[PDB]
């Protein structure tokens, strides 16, 4: 687990 | 983007 | 940590 | 360019 930018 | 997270 | 950012 | 964790 790692969502993003 | 341009930002992170993590979502 | 454990999360991200960018702060 | 990445404050955070
Ligand atoms: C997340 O940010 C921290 C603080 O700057 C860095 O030490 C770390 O390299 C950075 O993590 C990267 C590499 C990773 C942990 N494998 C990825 O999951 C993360 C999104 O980006
Ligand atoms: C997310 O940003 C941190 C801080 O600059 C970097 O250390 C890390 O490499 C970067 O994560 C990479 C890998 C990713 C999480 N899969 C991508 O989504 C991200 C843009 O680049
Ligand atoms: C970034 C780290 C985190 C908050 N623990 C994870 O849940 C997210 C999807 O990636
Ligand atoms: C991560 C990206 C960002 C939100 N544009 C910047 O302000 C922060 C310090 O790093």
């Amino acid at each position: 687990a790692x969502k993003x930018x | 983007x341009x930002n992170x997270x993590y979502x």
